[PDB]
Parts: C-alpha cells; sequence; structure tokens
RNA sequence: GGACCGGCGCAAGACGGACCAGAGCGAAAGCAUUUGCCAAGAAUGUUUUCAUUAAUCAAGAACGAAAGUCGGAGGUUCGAAGACGAUCAGAUACCGUCGUAGUUCCGACCAUAAACGAUGCCGACCGGCGAUGCGGCGGCGUUAUUCCCAUGACCCGCCGGGCAGCUUCCGGGAAACCAAAGUCUUUGGGUUCCGGGGGGAGUAUGGUUGCAAAGCUGAAACUUAAAGGAAUUGACGGAAGGG
RNA sequence: CGUAUGUUCAA
C-alpha cells in the first residue's frame, strides 16, 4: 500500500539528490527527505540572561544568538519526538505546527 | 501520431455528449468526418453543423441534440460482405430497433441497413446509437 | 514531439488565411524574384534568404507574391545548393561535434548527442533518396564529410 | 644503455670565434632546430636552463643541478622530473621535490632545464623475454642474470 | 579477410608471455609502431627512431617524446602548466 | 530467509559447483 | 565569430570566385600583382611565412594568418589535401576583402 | 458553462487564445512603417523581425532583434501598415 | 618523553555546508565554490525554409549509480576484511579503539539496483483553483538606471512548453486511490515489451559475453490448496498522546 | 545498557 503521494520526499523532478548526515547518528539520508530545523536561539538561556546582563561591561549589550541547522532522519525525528505518527488524514496537513 | 482523424472527431463527440455540451469543436476535418456526421444528422442524432474553412485540414462545429449514446469507431477498416453484416450487428449494437453500422461501400458511405437494401457489403467505419 | 527530445513544444508559424498579396507591396513578382538572385549569389540559404525579404522588403511569402517557392525558384535559374540545406546543416553539426570529441573524449554526453545527429541524417538522407533528390547513392562519410561543410 | 635521449645543442662561443657542442639530456617536446636559451635572463619554456630561484612555485624542471654550477645531477632518467617548491630569497634556497618523493634544499642558483625528461614511460612495457633482458643490460654493464643465493 | 579474432598484433608471440602480458604488451605495440602526424609538416609520416625518439621521414625533424607514444599525457601536462607560469611571471 | 541472502546462497552454491565441472574438464 | 566567417566566407570563395592553391603558384600570383589576399596556414615554415609576408609588403597586398594548419586550411578550401598558403585573385560573391 | 457558442466567440476571446488554437489562425506579427529621425524615406519592418535592419543609405540602425517583436531604435517612430 | 586544550605557521588529500526549494537541467544513470574555453540542448518567438520527410520498434548499437575487476598515480577522511575492547548464556553483531581492500584521480572492464512514479511511447478529448520555473505579449503604479530612453527589481493579467500542489459524485477502480490508473460488456487511435495459481527456480543443462565476479538466454522431474492484494474489526506492540 | 523461547489437533 502506498503510504504518501510523495513518497516521504521532496523529490518530484529530479533523478537523484545528495545524502546528508543525520546530526544525531550520522545516517546518510537524501536532503529531500531529511526531517530540517533550523534552531535559532540566544547563547544564553532565559535563566541566566539576567545574571549576564549586570555581569557585563557594556551598557546595552544585546545577547548574541546561535544559528544551528539540524537535520534529522526519520528514525531520530521520530525518537527524539520531533515529529510524531499522525492519521490517515492528519498526515495530509503541511503547515507547520502553530507558534 | 494522428491516424486516424475519424477515430480523434468520433471520440471527441463522444466525450462532450457524456459532459453535456451543446456544441463540440472537432479538427481536423475530412470528407469522411462529414459524410459520417451526414449519417447522424438523417437519423437526427445530431443537429447541425457548420465545416469551418481555415486553407488547412478544416475544424467541424457540431451542434449536438443530447441523443447519442456512444459515436465509436471501428480500427481497423474491417471488409464486411453481407453475410458477415448480421454478426457485426449483433455485436455493435444494443438492438436491432435502434442504432447504426457505419459502412464505407463502392456505393458510397451509408449505414447497415441501406448497404443490406442496396445489396453492397463494405469496409466498416463506425457505429452510433 | 521532437523526434529526438522529449520535448512537445508547439513554437511554429501561422500563416494567415489571406492569401492575396497586400496593396502596399510595390515590389512585381519578377523584381522579388530578381531579388532572390542577388542573395542567393551572395551565398544565402533559402530559409535566410526568405527572412531579409520578410524583415526589410515587406515580402510575407515569397510564394504569394510569386506563385513558386524560393527553393524551386533557385532550381529553375540553376543557384539552387548542390546538397539541401536542411541535410547540409545537419551534415554541419555532426562534424562540429565530431571535431569536439577528438579533443574530449571523455564527454560522454556528446557522444549521445552525436549519434541522435547522425540519425537525423540518415533519415533525412533516406528521404532524399527515395524521392530521387540526392544521387541513389550518396552516404554520409563521416570521415570525409567536413569538406562539405565550411 | 639510456633510455632517454640526448640533444646535440650547439651554441656560439662568447670569447672566441668557434661552435661549442653541449649534450643535454632531451627534454620531453624538444625538436631539432629549435632555440633554446640558457641563463639568468631565458625565458620559461620547455628546454629551457634557467636558475631554479627565478623560476616561480610549481615549476617542473630536470637534469637539475645538485649543487650550484655541477652541471645537473637530479632528475635525469627517462620520465622523471623535480618540482620547485618554495624559496627563501633571503638564505638564497629554494626547495624542490625529487623523483623519489624526497624534499631537498638547494641554492636558488642550482640550474635546471624546464619540462620533463624525454622517453617516458618505458617502464609500462612488459619486456616479456628473457633475451630482450639481456640486450638490455648487455648495453649497461654485466649484471644479468642474477642467481639466488638460496 | 579478419585473420585473428583478439591477438591482433601480438599474435607474432604465439601462446607464449601469458595472456595478461600480450594483452598489455598489444596497446604499447600498437602505439610504439604506429604512424603519427608531423604537426610541423601536417603529413602522417612521425615514426619512432628509437626509444624516445620520433622523426618525420618528410620535413626531417626529429621529436624528444615519449618511450611508446609520440607524448606522453605527463607531458603535455606539463607544458600547460608551464606556459600558465609564464604568463603569471609575466603580465 | 530473506531473498537477499537466499541470492548469496546460490550465488556460492553456483560457483562451487562450477569449480567442480572445472576440475572434471 | 571570426572564425566562423573566415571559413564561411572562404567557401564562397571556392564556388564563385578565382584563387590559387599553392606556394610556387602563390609566388607567381603576387609578383603579378593578381594576388588580393594570402592566407597562411599556422604551421607554416617560419622562412616561408617571412618570405610570403615580404613578398606581400612589395606587393601592398594583405596576408591572413589562418587559425589553422595547412590540414584544416585544405579542408575549408574544400579539398582532400593539405593546403599551406593560398592567394585570392577574384574575391567572387564574397567579401574576404572586407 | 454547457452551452457555448463556438462558432462565433469573442473578438477578445479569440485575441487571448493561441494563435494556433484560435478558430480560425491568424498570426499576432503585423509589418510597419519605420521613419528614422535622418532622411525621409519609409522603411517597411516586420515586427518580429531577427535581422538588424539598416536604412539603406542613410546607414542607420533602425531595430534590433530581440526574443520576440523587435526593438526600435530611439527616436524612430513607426506605424501599423493594413492589409 | 607535555596528551587534550589555546595561538601562529606549514603539508596533504578529500569534500563543496548554510543559500538549497515537493525549484532547475539531463534519455536515464545523474548534475551545486569562482573564472575561462569547447561543443551541445529544451522551451518560447517567427506572415523563414523543406514538404509527409512521421509514430513505435525483432535484429542490432551508445550511455548506464554503487559495489566489483585490471594497469598507473595518490592515500586526508571514512571504512568490507581483520585485530582488539565491551555487551551477552553465547555475540563470529549491534556499541567502542584501531584498521586492509576500497573511498580519490587517470585509462581499460563490468551492465546490474526498490535502475521506482513499483505506472511504455506517440496522438486526441475530458472540471475548477492558487502557485511555480522558462520564453514571449499586454497593462496603473513603486524603485534604480542621476533628467529622457530602454533596461533591470516589484505589482496585475494572458499565451505556450514543464516540475508539481489543492478541490471535485468527470469518470474509473477489489479497494487504497487515480484528472489519470478516465474517455471499457455503450468493449477497436497507432505500436513495443511482457503475466497466466504458489513453489521447484532464474535452479539444471546447452549456447553466448566477461580477466574474474558474473551478465544474458533458460527448462524439466517432482510438490502443493492455497500463496497473494486491498480494506474492516479485534488483540498485541520493548509506538505515540491523555488519564 | 541489557534476555531468548513457548510440542500436535481442536471453538
Ligand atoms: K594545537
Ligand atoms: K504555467
Ligand atoms: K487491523
Ligand atoms: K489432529
Ligand atoms: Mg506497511
Ligand atoms: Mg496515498
Ligand atoms: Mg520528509
Ligand atoms: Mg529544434
Ligand atoms: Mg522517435
Ligand atoms: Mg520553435
Ligand atoms: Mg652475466
Ligand atoms: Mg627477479
Ligand atoms: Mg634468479
Ligand atoms: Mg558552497
Ligand atoms: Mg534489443
Ligand atoms: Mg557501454
Ligand atoms: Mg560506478
Ligand atoms: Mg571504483
Ligand atoms: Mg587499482
Ligand atoms: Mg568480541
Ligand atoms: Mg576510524
Ligand atoms: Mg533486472
Ligand atoms: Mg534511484
Ligand atoms: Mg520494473
Ligand atoms: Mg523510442
Ligand atoms: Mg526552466
Ligand atoms: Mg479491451
Ligand atoms: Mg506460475
Ligand atoms: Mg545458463
Ligand atoms: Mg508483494
Ligand atoms: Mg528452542
Ligand atoms: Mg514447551
Ligand atoms: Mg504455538
Ligand atoms: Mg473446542
Ligand atoms: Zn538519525
Ligand atoms: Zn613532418
Amino acid at each position: 500500500t502506498k503510504k504518501r503521494r510523495n513518497n516521504g520526499r521532496a523529490k518530484k523532478g529530479r533523478g537523484h539528490v545528495q545524502p546528508i548526515r543525520c546530526t544525531n547518528c550520522a545516517r546518510c539520508v537524501p536532503k529531500d527527505k531529511a526531517i530540517k530545523k533550523f534552531v535559532i536561539r540566544n547563547i544564553v538561556e532565559a535563566a541566566a540572561v539576567r545574571d549576564i546582563s549586570e555581569a557585563s561591561v557594556f551598557d546595552a549589550y544585546v545577547l548574541p544568538k546561535l544559528y544551528v541547522k539540524l537535520h534529522y532522519c526519520v528514525s531520530c525525528a521520530i525518537h527524539s519526538k520531533v515529529v510524531r505518527n499522525r492519521s490517515r488524514e492528519a498526515r495530509k496537513d503541511r503547515t507547520p505546527p502553530p507558534r | 501520431v494522428r491516424m486516424n482523424v475519424l477515430a480523434d472527431a468520433l471520440k471527441s463527440i463522444n466525450n462532450a455528449e457524456k459532459r453535456g455540451k451543446r456544441q463540440v469543436l472537432i479538427r481536423p476535418c475530412s470528407k469522411v468526418i462529414v459524410r459520417f456526421l451526414t449519417v447522424m444528422m438523417k437519423h437526427g442524432y445530431i443537429g447541425e453543423f457548420e465545416i469551418i474553412d481555415d486553407h488547412r485540414a478544416g475544424k467541424i462545429v457540431v451542434n449536438l441534440t443530447g441523443r447519442l449514446n456512444k459515436c465509436g469507431v471501428i480500427s481497423p477498416r474491417f471488409d464486411v460482405q453481407l453475410k458477415d453484416l448480421e454478426k457485426w450487428q449483433n455485436n455493435l449494437l444494443p438492438s436491432r430497433q435502434f442504432g447504426f453500422i457505419v459502412l464505407t461501400t463502392s456505393a458510397g458511405i451509408m449505414d447497415h441497413e441501406e448497404a443490406r437494401r442496396k445489396h453492397t457489403g463494405g469496409k466498416i467505419l463506425g457505429f452510433f446509437f | 514531439g521532437r523526434m529526438h527530445a522529449p520535448g512537445k513544444g508547439l513554437s511554429q508559424s501561422a500563416l494567415p488565411y489571406r492569401r492575396s498579396v497586400p496593396t502596399w507591396l510595390k515590389l512585381t513578382s519578377d523584381d522579388v524574384k530578381e531579388q532572390i538572385y542577388k542573395l542567393a549569389k551572395k551565398g544565402l540559404t533559402p530559409s535566410q534568404i526568405g527572412v531579409i525579404l520578410r524583415d526589410s522588403h515587406g515580402v510575407a511569402q515569397v510564394r504569394f507574391v510569386t506563385g513558386n517557392k524560393i527553393l524551386r525558384i533557385l532550381k529553375s535559374k540553376g543557384l539552387a545548393p548542390d546538397l539541401p540545406e536542411d541535410l547540409y546543416h545537419l551534415i554541419k553539426k555532426a562534424v562540429a561535434v565530431r571535431k569536439h570529441l577528438e579533443r574530449n573524449r571523455k564527454d560522454k554526453d556528446a557522444k549521445f548527442r552525436l549519434i541522435l545527429i547522425e540519425s537525423r541524417i540518415h533519415r533525412l538522407a533516406r528521404y532524399y533518396k527515395t524521392k530521387r533528390v540526392l544521387p541513389p547513392n550518396w552516404k554520409y562519410e563521416s570521415s570525409t564529410a567536413s569538406a562539405l561543410v565550411a | 644503455g639510456r633510455g632517454a635521449p640526448l640533444a646535440k645543442v650547439v651554441f656560439r662561443d662568447p670569447y672566441r670565434f668557434k661552435k661549442r657542442t653541449e649534450l643535454f639530456i632531451a627534454a620531453e617536446g624538444i625538436h631539432t632546430g629549435q632555440f633554446v636559451y640558457c641563463g639568468k635572463k631565458a625565458q620559461l619554456n620547455i628546454g629551457n636552463v634557467l636558475p631554479v630561484g627565478t623560476m616561480p612555485e610549481g615549476t617542473i624542471v630536470c637534469c637539475l643541478e645538485e649543487k650550484p654550477g655541477d652541471r645537473g645531477k637530479l632528475a635525469r632518467a627517462s620520465g622523471n622530473y623535480a618540482t620547485v617548491i618554495s624559496h627563501n630569497p633571503e638564505t638564497k634556497k629554494t626547495r624542490v621535490k625529487l623523483p623519489s618523493g624526497s624534499k631537498k634544499v638547494i641554492s636558488s642558483a642550482n640550474r635546471a632545464v624546464v619540462g620533463v625528461v624525454a622517453g617516458g614511460g618505458r617502464i609500462d612495457k612488459p619486456i616479456l623475454k628473457a633475451g630482450r633482458a639481456y640486450h638490455k643490460y648487455k648495453a649497461k654493464r654485466n649484471c644479468w642474470p642474477r642467481v639466488r643465493g638460496v | 579477410a579478419k585473420r585473428t579474432k583478439k591477438v591482433g598484433i601480438v599474435g607474432k608471440y604465439g601462446t607464449r608471455y601469458g595472456a595478461s602480458l600480450r594483452k598489455m604488451v598489444k596497446k604499447i605495440e600498437i602505439s610504439q609502431h604506429a604512424k603519427y602526424t608531423c604537426s610541423f609538416c601536417g603529413k602522417t609520416k612521425m615514426k619512432r627512431r628509437a626509444v624516445g625518439i620520433w622523426h618525420c621521414g618528410s620535413c626531417m625533424k626529429t621529436v624528444a617524446g615519449g618511450a611508446w607514444t609520440y607524448n606522453t599525457t605527463s607531458a603535455v601536462t606539463v607544458k600547460s602548466a608551464i606556459r600558465r607560469l609564464k604568463e603569471l611571471k609575466d603580465q | 530467509m530473506r531473498a537477499k541472502w537466499r541470492k548469496k546462497r546460490m550465488r556460492r552454491l553456483k560457483r562451487k559447483r562450477r569449480k567442480m565441472r572445472q576440475r572434471s574438464k | 565569430k571570426s572564425l566562423e566567417s573566415i571559413n564561411s566566407r572562404l567557401q564562397l570563395v571556392m564556388k564563385s570566385g578565382k584563387y590559387v592553391l599553392g606556394y610556387k603558384q602563390t609566388l607567381k600570383m603576387i609578383r603579378q600583382g593578381k594576388a588580393k589576399l594570402v592566407i597562411l596556414a599556422n604551421n607554416c615554415p617560419a622562412l616561408r611565412k617571412s618570405e610570403i609576408e615580404y613578398y606581400a609588403m612589395l606587393a601592398k597586398t594583405g596576408v591572413h594568418h589562418y587559425s589553422g594548419n595547412n590540414i584544416e586550411l585544405g579542408t575549408a578550401c574544400g579539398k582532400y589535401y593539405r593546403v599551406c598558403t593560398l592567394a585570392i585573385i577574384d574575391p567572387g560573391d564574397s567579401d574576404i576583402i572586407r | 458553462p454547457l452551452a457555448k457558442d463556438l462558432l462565433h466567440p469573442s473578438p477578445e476571446e479569440e485575441k487571448r487564445k493561441h494563435k494556433k488554437k484560435r478558430l480560425v489562425q491568424s498570426p499576432n506579427s503585423y509589418f510597419m512603417d519605420v521613419k528614422c529621425p535622418g532622411c525621409y524615406k519609409i522603411t517597411t519592418v516586420f515586427s518580429h523581425a531577427q535581422t538588424v535592419v539598416l536604412c539603406v543609405g542613410c546607414s542607420t540602425v533602425l531595430c534590433q532583434p530581440t526574443g520576440g517583436k523587435a526593438r526600435l531604435t530611439e527616436g524612430c517612430s513607426f506605424r501599423r501598415k493594413q492589409h
């Protein structure tokens, strides 16, 4: 039984897409199939951001952010709860979960 | 490529008929197409049609009366003898009460009943009912 | 669609219904046919000759002005090419591809395109031989074809 | 006895009206009637002789002097060459890569022939016959055949 | 008519030496004895005189080349590289 | 048994069978 | 561009113009003042190339150095033999004299 | 729309449809009367010209080929010809 | 005997991140730093040219991931094999420390992949909608091109060729689903390959190709009443979510 | 981190 119309990946009008290595297990996964997650977050967590403020030498020093792009294989994405199973019709929904 | 203009025309009429359209554009046009359409007109299965001259193969616009059940072509154009005509009727027509088999005979393009009357066999073109 | 490509393009010329010559054309049939002779003698292919006439002289269709197709006009005057232009241009392309392969023998794509080009040459030459346009024994000799074209 | 060709090169003598004939290791590509130039101000061409100091980094050379003025000791066998890696203008030294893979520091006044030694690929051919080996060493020295010590 | 199926030029070695050694030497055996097109005069009369020496019987030009071919891939690569480096020393 | 390994099993079996005939010819 | 133009223009001369293919004939035509252009293959002997250039300078005509050897200059002329030098006496329908 | 009149479509409808797909095919191109600012004579130029049209005698560029309709030179007035 | 870590510098070989998309190109395989050169190509545009020259294809031919093979160069990284350390009842594994072949370049082989859209190609018809990439055409306005001009960036449309998407009681289908997998008992546009219960078996054997590994062609005896597809309800799960 | 298995037929 076919489960997904796009076969679980974003490859439509090409033959081969270069693989990439999973962030957790380093498994080879096609770039179009990898569950991607561009993580932007402050270098200092919200708990410690206050301490760094009065520890700083600058009057108004904005905390730099951390930009990490994660690529996940299907097993690691499911295991790490990045994605979950969905129902027959819930699978077809493509909009990202609300902020 | 297009191997049979008549097949393309009859299929195009059949699809528009099923879709409830009132007019269908037929391209390209041929004497065999026009003679076939005339046979359907004389029996009321289609309305008036206007061949359109483009200094090319031609285009036709047929008025559909919502009466055709199916206008299908037979490929290849098998030779049909008078004795074998009955076995063709039992295979191509829903009943003998209605429906016609269009034959191209030496006498001219005609339906199967006119061919039987004129005692001429020929090559089968198509059918409609 | 294309015989040697997956393309199904429709781009082409749509010839107008009216075949008559317009009133604004002052060029007579003979005058147009003499202008054809200058261009062909200048070394232009029938295809090209039609463009110069259409672009700068208002001659939409030489056939409409003169009653004869350009190549047919050139045949009467004896200016017709020895090799048909379409066949000539396919041979010219094959020579250029074959020149590239001698110095780029890792170009497996150029090897693939060449087989296609030579396939069209043979299909074209088979047609010309049938209508008796090429001698009954004209063969494309990839080795000796470079001298024919350019 | 040598797998590399030699070139008879004739130079004018600077001090006497007389021609001087020099026997060179033939850099691959040189031909009879070609002019070859030797000096500090010679141009970077195959067969020219230049000090390694004036050569740019990555130059491929052959018949390279091991010491300044020794008239050529390095990379002389057929198909071998040396590479100029780097220079030290302060110490007048140049680093080269020898055919063995060893890197050697030599004076920048060491001369060399630009290019590789002709006759390369000689060892690619299987000798096949003991007789061909016999003729090979008959021109070199009495070192063949070899009896096993055991 | 075709006289040999595959051995070709190394059919002179008979059944001796081993198929692999005969196959390996075949390519060298062909290119060593081939006549190449002289670049100086255009005639196909450049043939090997000695190992690494090539001579044209028409323009009487002698060229230092490869052991078994007129020029080796190493030589043509070096000549291109030397030509570039010459431009770098210049403008 | 996995089909890929059933194929590998038979390939090894064939190689043995060819050695058994090359030894008898 | 230039290489495409020169072969196409040279092909026009071979069917409509007056020309001589060869070295001796070229010197004959230059001497008579009949040569309009002289074309030299790139592998022309250096002495021959220099001599023809001197001959053309005295004759006050033009020399074009072809971008091919005598093999490809011959193929450009449509001939199955090598042509090292040639002279054009009458351009014919082409415009190589530009 | 089941009952669409195919014999007599609107001129707007035909003008939109592809030239080959019109009821009777017609070109979208045309010829034009081009007048360069210099001289006085008029040149007939195809709309989708492929060659650089030169005003002979005047020796000026009138249009440049493009992927579609030729681009008229600046200062050149053109008027569509009628047939 | 100074590991790791920090700084400077050097060498080698591999790789081309992010931008990178259900985007493009290619017959597929496949293709991603800059610049140059070489030849090629689809689409679009065309009142150019030829005039049926076409479609599909037994034989035949070119290309064909990865692994593998042969000769040469190179060998960072990873890493079959192997060694070892763990884990375990065992552990010839999963985990870890090394590490050969290989991985890399050049040249010759090999011809297979879930080589997949598990869906031949060429042609026609059959609903709608928002996009998108390429080409062309049209049109308020914004911006740069200093002003004009055209040209680019944006906006609103149309046409053509393409990768797709959403919706639909077009119609089909065993259903999953499919705008094709529709226009099929109301059965015929053209044409190629190919299946006929599950096994035995892609095995044997003969031929052929290959350096080899193998590729291609390809049976029979015998055995068997199911094997299988799609979907339903339950049960189960070292699946998730909420109690 | 780390474990495997469950004789034949029978509703
Ligand atoms: K360090
Ligand atoms: K579109
Ligand atoms: K279930
Ligand atoms: K029982
Ligand atoms: Mg499943
Ligand atoms: Mg599905
Ligand atoms: Mg995915
Ligand atoms: Mg085309
Ligand atoms: Mg085809
Ligand atoms: Mg086109
Ligand atoms: Mg001895
Ligand atoms: Mg020994
Ligand atoms: Mg011994
Ligand atoms: Mg990058
Ligand atoms: Mg076949
Ligand atoms: Mg191949
Ligand atoms: Mg491979
Ligand atoms: Mg490999
Ligand atoms: Mg190797
Ligand atoms: Mg162990
Ligand atoms: Mg390791
Ligand atoms: Mg297969
Ligand atoms: Mg694949
Ligand atoms: Mg398949
Ligand atoms: Mg095909
Ligand atoms: Mg595109
Ligand atoms: Mg059927
Ligand atoms: Mg069966
Ligand atoms: Mg077999
Ligand atoms: Mg199955
Ligand atoms: Mg047990
Ligand atoms: Mg028990
Ligand atoms: Mg049990
Ligand atoms: Mg019971
Ligand atoms: Zn993973
Ligand atoms: Zn020579």
